[PDB]
């Protein structure tokens, strides 16, 4: 029927609409994710700078619990979708590294990632769903309860690094205990490595974010052309039915015409 | 038939299957219904403002329904679903309990006098029941009773 | 809608959620520095009991 | 610099900020030292002489050759 | 024509045929048009509010097909509609 | 038949009335053949950059219900298209 | 002419022009087929069930695949990808190739016997073959020519 | 109706306002106008290949056209920067300053002979006017006209 077919057309050709105006909000965002970066990137490498060199006279044995103990999976996701495979790539590496691994607890951070892992099996000490871009306030809070945990056996974050706005690579870092770069010493590397692992998990959230706008800038282009491609297809057959509609009215005015 | 008919009438109530499908009664379209008295020259300002208030909130869901139906809610701004949540109540709040109808509800019909309507309808549109749930509007018959309802629906 | 299904889950869900916070508010009201502090410490408390109900 | 921006970026005389142990006042030149500091307000001789004082939560204070970078905590 | 005549309708889609509901009656769609009057008491006290549940259930499973974090109150909704279904 | 008639069309729409838009004229759409050479020269002088400001508003309508990291050119733009509406 | 031929029929085999565009031969619409034999007290219980089940699988997949053309499979939930999964293998394990079509195909035409073709679909259904890639199901007979296939490859 | 009719056309000539608003007169959109007879064997194969690059440009240009807005044209490599300077001054030698509308415009019209026309836009493709000025090609008639206007 042309009723259905008239609204159908209308429905996929406002929400092609949306799909491509969200493509061109990803890609605003997706610069001001970098930019937000470009200071992250500095202000880490200067703590890295400190950090190798306290650990290059780091007395021995005995050292200090956070840069060696003697599997806790952290996985970063998106709270909303339409972002293509960002989700699902991110989810099938943690998946991957823990069927290799143990033959554990999973920190879910977002949505996404909580809701696929809790159906699968959720072994879930810890969630967060945070709300706003957010700032590094919300990176020391998930860093702090992580090393609540580590204190009283290893910690590890998953997340999706940039290569380009088409391609994003889901890696493992990890996070507790540390990893070398490769007033006192001690009283100031039992401050910066706490401090450290909540840069980095920061730094792991703006590139996820990043990747994640990326990711949907791509996918809802996909959306737009496939929207446009349905249009067509509809539309040829709106047509062939609003000629057949007229053809066959007439076809019976006509007949009923004639047996008169 | 239905079509030559609109023109020999002085109020149209359209009913739609889309409404009565969701078990909103009477299925009344609020944005395919018309009166030639309709007019605030015949009804007063306050009738025609607050009924015109009720239309433009309720279209305004409608042209948003497309962008929810893909993003979900969380995408939208504050106000653009403090009006999705506005009209979801007034279209609610527009369901009544038909005395004719209680061997289907089980329900006590009702009757609602017009100052009453207008009273209601407005302060809903001016977002003095913002903190109400929409189960409170179903239903029932003046603005009193979604009130009572949801003080009901505490315990 | 194209989405007609997914347009209602939505509605539907966001509509439930709203209302269910509106039972956490109750929750809390029914359990209640410290004007500040019981607001946030029963509305935790009243999210969770809500999430609970045998 | 904070987790967030860069706070200070610029030519400065000397800064004053309390450490751990107790009050550093970095001049240039001043020998290469690392030392976390304590919430409280930092001194800023910029350029020529102008002086700034900002409540900082803490941190940790770096010093070199010339430059002389704090590593701000937001608290 | 036909459902303009009569006291109501069974309609049956294909759909619903086929992924296991049979008899495949849209219950949505379906309407008598006499109501509980064709019931006896008993069928009146058990099923006056069995086809307003279904529906909530149907609209609520939709929505659950979204992967997110159920409260106890809407899994038990679930529950019981799938058990109903 | 009366569309190529005539020399220009006035297109009215249910959906822009019950939004608040009355008249409901379609600016979009509607049309006059004539057009410029029909009007005073005071009304000239404003009418065409009228028309061309909620052109550009309408085509961009789109984010009114978005918006988020706009910048301040198409912000002014939702403004002055908001308000001449 | 054809609405009027189905009052005649005790089965219906519905060929579908876009079920052979995407190479599945026969053509098949599997949900628009029906049988007046197609009865538990007729072919049994565990061939009526697995016909069912297949049946089910396939226009879940259905309904999806409206959802599946603008946004892709990345935004079903995680148990619809599954039944995805499986349903874009049955439908190219309900494909065939046939003796008299070898002159076009070039592959020799297959013979399921039906106990082996409940069995088989049945397997499928249960997830025991979640493992197995889709071009492994397509053009052949029983479920065995299946698992040599997965292993050609 | 329309169907029956395109079975005698050898040519389509669309004129649209996104054009006339850019004020490129005639308004011919360039990539939608055809011709059955734009092939090697007819019109030959200078002629063609000319056609062919100026449609392929203007094609490039609109693909970029979404990159540009959302981003910035600081974003293209050099070699798309460059198709865009040519694009457009393509865009503009194909404006046409007509005798008919001397009345509204005080110009004098200009009739370009084909040969003309298939080299000026050559040496445009060819891109050997890259150190011109876009308002150089805007409104003349051939090539050397294009010349001329940049002095002054």
């Amino acid at each position: 029927s042309l009723k259905d077919l008239k609204n159908r057309i209308g429905s996929v050709k406002n929400t092609r609409k949306i799909t491509k105006a969200m493509q061109m909000v990803a890609a605003a965002k997706l610069r001001r994710a970098q930019e937000a970066a470009e200071a992250a990137r500095p202000y880490a490498d200067r703590m890295a700078a400190v950090m190798a060199g306290l650990t290059a006279a780091a007395a021995g044995m005995a050292p200090r619990l956070l840069a060696g103990t003697g599997h806790l999976l952290v996985v970063m996701t998106s709270e909303r979708g339409l972002a293509g495979g960002f989700n699902s790539s991110i989810v099938k590496l943690a998946r991957l590294r823990l069927q290799e691994l143990q033959a554990v607890s999973i920190l879910t951070v977002g949505k996404k990632g909580r809701e696929q892992l809790k159906r699968e099996y959720g072994d879930l000490f810890v969630n967060h769903v945070d709300l706003s871009r957010i700032g590094y306030d919300n990176a020391r809070a998930i860093a702090d309860e992580i090393l609540d945990r580590f204190d009283n056996d290893v910690a590890t974050l998953f997340y999706n690094r940039f290569e380009s706005v088409i391609s994003q690579v889901p890696t493992a870092r990890q996070v507790i205990p540390a990893v070398i770069e490769e007033p006192d010493e001690n009283a100031i590397l039992n401050d910066l490595l706490p401090r450290s692992v909540a840069t980095q998990v920061f730094a792991a959230l703006l590139e996820n974010a990043a990747s994640e706008q990326g990711a949907r800038m791509t996918a809802m282009d996909n959306a737009t052309r496939n929207a446009g491609d349905m249009i067509d297809r509809l539309t040829t057959v709106y047509n062939r039915s609003r000629q057949a509609a007229i053809t066959k009215e007439l076809i019976e005015i006509i007949s009923g015409a004639e047996a008169l | 038939a239905p079509a030559t008919t609109f023109a020999h009438l002085d109020a149209t109530t359209v009913l739609s299957r889309a409404i009565s499908e969701l078990g909103i009664y009477p299925a009344v379209d609020p944005l395919d219904s018309n009166s030639r008295i309709l007019d605030p020259a015949v009804v007063g300002e306050e009738h025609y403002q607050v009924a015109r208030d009720v239309q433009g909130i309720l279209q305004k869901y409608k042209s948003l329904q497309d962008i929810i139906a893909i993003l979900g809610m969380d995408e939208l701004s504050e106000e653009d679903k403090l009006t999705v949540a506005r009209a979801r109540k007034i279209q609610r709040f527009l369901s009544q309990p038909f005395d004719v109808a209680k061997v289907f509800t089980g329900s006590d019909g009702v009757q609602v006098p017009l100052e009453d309507t207008i009273k209601s309808f407005k302060a809903v549109v001016a977002g003095e029941y913002d903190h109400l749930p929409e189960a409170a509007f179903y239903m029932v018959g003046g603005i009193e009773d979604v009130k009572a309802k949801a003080q009901r629906l505490a315990a | 809608t194209t989405f007609d299904d997914r347009e209602r889950a939505h509605e539907a869900k966001f509509a439930h959620d709203a209302e269910l916070n509106f039972k956490a508010e109750a929750r809390r009201n029914r359990l209640l520095e410290t004007i500040r502090a019981k607001m946030v410490e029963l509305r935790a408390t009243a999210r969770e009991q809500i999430i609970s109900e045998i | 610099v904070s987790p967030e921006r860069n706070l200070v970026s610029v030519p400065v005389r000397e800064v004053r900020l309390p450490g751990a142990d107790g009050d550093l006042t970095a001049m240039p030149g001043h020998a290469p030292a690392i030392v976390n500091l304590r919430p409280g307000l930092v001194t800023v001789v910029a350029g020529d002489g102008s002086e700034t004082e900002f409540a900082v939560t803490g941190g940790f204070a770096e010093i070199n050759n010339e430059s002389v970078t704090l590593l701000a905590e937001r608290g | 024509n036909v459902i303009s005549i009569t006291d109501g309708q069974i309609f049956l889609e294909t759909e619903l045929f086929f992924q296991g509901i049979r008899p495949a009656v849209n219950t949505g769609l379906s309407v008598s048009r006499v109501g509980s009057a064709a019931q006896t008491k008993a069928m009146k006290s058990v099923a006056g509010p069995v086809k307003l549940e279904l529906a909530q259930y149907r609209e609520m499973a939709a929505f659950a097909q979204f992967g997110s974090d159920l409260d106890a109150a809407t899994q038990k909704l679930l529950n019981r509609g799938a058990r109903l279904t």
